[PDB]
RNA sequence: GCCCCUAACCCGGCCAUAGGCGCCGGUGCUACACCCGGUCUCAUCAGAACCCGGAAGUUAAGGCCGGCGCCGCGCUCGGGAGUACUGGGCUCCGCGAGGGCCCGGGAAACCGGCGUGCUGGGAGGGGGC
RNA sequence: CCCCUGAAAAGAUAUCGGGGGUGCCCAAAGCUCGGCUCAGGCGGGUCAGAAAUCCGCCGUAGAGUGUAAGGGCAAAAGCCGGGCUGACUGGGCCCUUGAACGCAAGGGGCCCAGGCGGGAAACCGGGGCCUAGAGAACGCUCGUGCCCCCACCAGUGGGGGCCGGGCAUGACAGAAAAGUUACCCUAGGAAUAACCGGCUCGUCGCGGGUGAGAGUCCCCAUCGACCCCGCGGUUUGGUACCCAG
RNA sequence: AGUACUGAUCGGGGCCCCGGUCAAACUCCGAACCUGCCAGCGCCGUAGAAGGGGGGAGGCGGGGGCGGUGGGGUAAGCCUCCGCUCCGAGACGGGAACAACCGAGACCGGGGUUAAGGCCCCCAAGUGCGGGCUUAGUGUCAAUCUAAAAGGGCGUCCCCCGCCCAAGACAGCCGAGGCGGGGGGCCCCGAAGAUGUACAGGGACUAAGCCCGCCGCCGAGACCCCGGCCCGCGGGCCGUUGGCCCG
């Protein structure tokens, strides 16, 4: 994998239609929704805090994936996971494309250089606008302390500026 | 119905009365149709010319008019489609239509039909309206004499099926056997009024 | 019937580099050299014009002393000879300050005559006969603010309703 | 690659109808009659479409010249090329702005 | 003949405000129907349909009219909202992708409210010329 | 050549841009008239069954329409049946190929005349519901005409001509055409590669945030999974701006 | 914009309903905007519009800025389209230098006034005016042009919210304010290179820096004026393969 940044900017038209894309990865995020997530269990919870995107961007499903896990493992430990929603509010719809010589992969990949410039699929991510809400969470206010924490793990494995807001419910 | 990408068909075709693929090839000639229907127990003539906004009628009339002829047989056999085409071409023709288009809608172009009886009455009074040779009822069943024979055969074979199914022929003093007698009188009447009207 | 607001319009913005749609409106209202003025009615077709060239021209309402002060100054007949108050008398008007008035008021909807009018003997024109359509202005002694700022917000393109006047005598 | 010319060639979007126009379209518009001067919009039928004239006239405003058969021969432009149209009155609709 | 007024019927235009589901009523001299028959024209496996000949029965159904409810739909109505977006100008901000200011335009979803066919010609009926 | 997208709501629009297709096939899959309604679901019905034929209800097209894609189509443009050959002879005009603006072949549309098919009629038929399946000159061949010409005249054989169909150029606005040079030569080119330089930094090297987990206990003595922010110009590449007297 | 057709996609509830995430090759809706005809306005046109004919070309390598996330690409002073303008073929002022950034379009000479931009010295014009901030020489009035991120800091200036104290609050009886959270400005750390100094013009400056405002002045070939010249078009005079005069 190239370093995020060479896929941080939206530079082009939204890839998503995988009817006409050759190869489009299988989307590796397990569970978006974590914790507690039967609406009637969720009504005991009175806060909501989100993380919310500061500037628009290409979110990589593996950063996704990286805080959804830093941030629920966290939650899990230190709320319990009756005590608590977490959902994933992003889904990596867009199909990001590299430019590489490479076998097994077409006869157009073997010429070198801008000669057939199209790439093949490299992974996906999400397209996120500002103020778009990347991730969700309904807690109880006395971890409210705990769920700001989770949050800033979350936002260390993301490659845009992000800001934690919370309200109730 | 169910939907917003539901289409309600043309009004007229929901009402099961108007087929726009003929009426289109109808109007595509720009000539006035002769626009002929059946009822239960009428029958309708009409001249139309197509506007854009609605179409209009320069003579309509069903077979109620016939009574002003002083009429006794069925209201819409055979012998009523006939003189009811005649009434219709003399009018259509006072008001300057030569030529017309026949336009039977729904029903089926059977060889004999009624629909072909007011054509050919509307021909017979000089509106020229394009035909098979195969398709106008023979003389004798614009005549009526098909029902003269039907009731003569009844009478002497079921005395009072006679006077059921002829109950109101009874009624108005003309028993159906003396039909084609009367027919004659009747369409004389008919083409005299407008002769003279016509002269006039 | 409807009488128009008078207004006057100066192209502060130079030639070269204008774009392109933005020039052929100038062209359109004689606006063809910087620095140039022309007095227009403001009928809706008229401030559609204006609303175009925003960016490169200031204007605003102008007041029947301050065209008297142009036409005496920087007014201009055929040959580009001087305007002068005997000229004006010889057919009819009898100073720049009753000419002006009749345009800003609306007793005539235009100060110069057309191209193809033609002057009858006694009566007085509605219009000064082969007074060039357009004056050409002296720069702004003492400044402008900025060329390329709206004067909305500190600079001077775009409308500047009366004061349009006392820019005027500072270019005259 | 370069663009193809097909007779309908970029015409997904103009051939294209709603949900409530779906079906058989209205006849009236059979039932105007032109006479030579009339001002008509070339406004294209997609149920129609072997008739219709090419997608760059839509929206044209045309003159009746004549009538051939039961076509309307109509004096168009293209910029500034003079153009014929010769189509059926289900492609037209009458200019009632001069 | 002519002009005016006017149910259900005939020929239309626009083609859901006209469609769909459910419930409650109205209409029958005439008109529309359901209806009665199959000798004749015509028709099929089938007189069911189509076609022909009728008038015993009926407003039960269709058609047309009125009311209520829900769905669907419509609206130059309120909010959403001068928001989203956008034509022109800028030595205005930002590291940058980008944003901002000024002049000129300006939605959509959705929520609420209102609406639930309108209309052209003809027959028939009424009034006069 | 054709469809969708790119394409920025008139028109035009490129890249060794993206997703596909074409060099056919069909005497019906062509013309017309009439009737009918499809996929699918439910209820009942002898074998019989998820699926055969039968009765009924629902069913906006979820089917079908030769063939790509897009568009169109429900008393039809689909399905079935009746009758047919217009996939016709002689011509004209227009649209597109080919934007405004010159310019092939090909394709499409509207008509006039001749003579037909279907149909009561209206009307429709010069192939396929629409947008693809397409070939100059010279030469040859066939069709056609009471046809024109062949050297002083007439005749016989033969030859040529005008009009139309075909035989082909797919590099498709049309030559008939294999290598090799490190033995090489000439004209030139920084319109164009190799070295260095310029731009870029994926790669390379270096730094930082994060802290799962390891470290007896203990995140941070030492580390640092999963991810993320950077710097350098030090590897390699990308590009082709300068330099081929 | 929507997720209603075709597709994608995360949850809840009983194949349906509700909420959520999406679409270059999806679309119920739907702008700004562009475009057709007519009428008007505006301007051009009898000193000749439209249209047409004839002779001669050059050229058929383009480039810069800005805008369509245009489309591609990690990116490129990159490749390939669309539009306005400019360089090529355009002088001159500003930008330290610099085709295309800003200003602006140059016949020749002179006077005047402005534009961009600047006014401590270099260097024409202010060591100009009020308020506030920074202590790092940070920084030193857009772009080409020489820079900086995630993250950390009550370092310092400021704004808002929650709670405690009704003098029995915070800190170890005393007597007045105190504790926590969110945000903003500037600056500090993060911040490492090769010939020669806090480089981005130099001197240097604690304002001669930055933020909110303000006043005057300087400053082009632009604009105004005077004189001289030339030109296009029209008119006139002269025995003219031409000359001269006027508008
Ligand atoms: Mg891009
Ligand atoms: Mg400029
Ligand atoms: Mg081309
Ligand atoms: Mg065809
Ligand atoms: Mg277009
Ligand atoms: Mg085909
Ligand atoms: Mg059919
Ligand atoms: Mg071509
Ligand atoms: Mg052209
Ligand atoms: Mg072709
Ligand atoms: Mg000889
Ligand atoms: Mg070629
Ligand atoms: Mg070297
Ligand atoms: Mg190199
Ligand atoms: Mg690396
Ligand atoms: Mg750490
Ligand atoms: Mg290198
Ligand atoms: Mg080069
Ligand atoms: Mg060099
Ligand atoms: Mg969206
Ligand atoms: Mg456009
Ligand atoms: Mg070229
Ligand atoms: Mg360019
Ligand atoms: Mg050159
Ligand atoms: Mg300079
Ligand atoms: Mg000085
Ligand atoms: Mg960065
Ligand atoms: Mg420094």
């Amino acid at each position: 994998a190239r370093p995020a940044r060479c896929y941080r900017r939206i530079k082009g038209p939204p890839y998503t239609r995988e009817e006409y894309i050759h190869g489009a990865p299988m989307i590796q995020i397990p569970k978006f929704d974590m914790g507690t997530t039967s609406a009637a269990a969720r009504a005991a919870f009175t806060m909501v805090a989100k993380l919310v995107a500061e500037e628009r961007g290409q979110i990589r499903m593996q950063a996704l994936e990286a805080a959804r896990q830093i941030s629920s493992k966290y939650l899990t430990k230190y709320v319990g996971d009756a005590n608590y929603y977490l959902r994933l509010n992003v889904v990596p719809h867009h199909v990001l494309r590299e430019n590489r010589m490479l076998a097994m992969a077409g006869a157009d990949r073997l010429q070198e250089g801008m000669r057939l410039a199209f790439g093949s699929p490299a992974g996906r991510a999400a397209r996120v606008e500002p103020g778009q809400v990347i991730f969700y969470v309904e807690f109880k206010p006395e971890h409210l302390a705990h769920v700001k924490e989770a949050l800033r793990r979350a936002a260390s494995k993301l490659p845009i500026p992000t800001r934690i807001v919370v309200e109730p419910k | 119905a169910r939907g917003a990408r539901y289409k309600v068909p043309f009004r007229r075709r929901r009402e099961g009365v108007t087929n726009y693929r003929k009426r289109r090839k109808l109007l595509l000639s720009r000539k006035p149709r002769l626009v002929v229907r059946k009822t239960n127990k009428h029958l309708i003539a009409q001249i139309v010319i197509a506007r854009p906004h609605g179409d209009e009628t320069v003579v309509g009339l069903d077979t109620r008019v016939l009574s002003k002829f002083g009429w006794k047989g069925d209201e819409n056999n055979t012998s009523a489609a006939y003189l009811l085409g005649l009434i219709v071409g003399y009018k259509a023709r006072a008001k300057g239509i030569k030529e017309a288009i026949l336009d039977i809608g729904l029903h089926r172009p059977t060889p004999g039909a009624r629909v072909f009886a007011v054509m050919k009455g509307v021909i017979d009074a000089g509106v020229e309206v394009p035909h098979g040779e195969e398709v106008v009822p023979s003389e004798e069943r614009i005549r009526g004499e098909h029902v003269a024979e039907y009731a003569k055969r009844l009478k002497e074979e079921a005395p009072e099926a006679y006077k059921a199914r002829f109950s109101r022929y009874l009624q108005r003093g003309l028993p159906p056997e003396e039909l084609p007698s009367h027919f004659e009188e009747v369409k004389k009447k008919i083409v005299e009024y407008y002769e003279q009207k016509l002269a006039k | 019937k409807t009488v128009y607001p008078r207004y006057a319009v100066i192209r502060l913005r130079g030639i070269p580099t204008t774009p392109g749609d933005i020039a052929a409106t100038l062209d359109l209202l004689r606006l063809r050299r910087k620095f140039t003025m022309v007095v227009v009615v403001g009928s809706p077709s008229v401030m559609g014009m204006i609303e175009r060239v925003n960016d490169w021209v200031t204007w605003g309402e102008i007041d029947a002393d301050t065209l008297a002060e142009v036409l005496r100054k920087r007014g201009r007949i055929v040959g580009d000879k001087p305007l002068t108050l005997e000229y004006l008398q010889k057919w009819g008007w009898n100073s720049f300050e009753e000419v002006a008035l009749a345009y800003i008021s609306g007793e005539i909807e235009t100060l110069a005559c057309k191209k193809d009018f033609k002057a009858r003997e006694g009566q007085r024109p509605p219009c000064i006969p082969y007074l060039k359509p357009f004056f050409r202005l002296h720069p702004p002694r003492g400044g402008l603010n900025s060329v390329k700022l709206h004067f909305s917000v500190g600079g001077d393109l775009g409308y500047r309703g009366p004061l349009i006047n006392d820019l005027i005598k500072r270019m005259l | 690659v370069k663009r193809t010319h097909g007779y309908r060639y970029k015409s997904r979007k103009l051939l294209s109808k709603a949900p409530r126009e779906r079906g058989m379209s209205g006849l009236s518009r059979l039932l105007y009659e032109y006479k030579p001067g009339d001002k008509v919009v070339i406004d294209i039928d997609p149920t129609f479409i072997s008739t219709a004239p090419h997608r760059r006239y839509q929206g044209k405003v045309g003159v009746v010249i004549g009538t051939r058969g039961r076509a309307y021969v109509i004096e168009t432009y293209i910029g500034d090329k003079k153009k014929i149209i010769i189509t059926t009155p289900e492609h037209l609709r009458p200019h009632l702005g001069g």
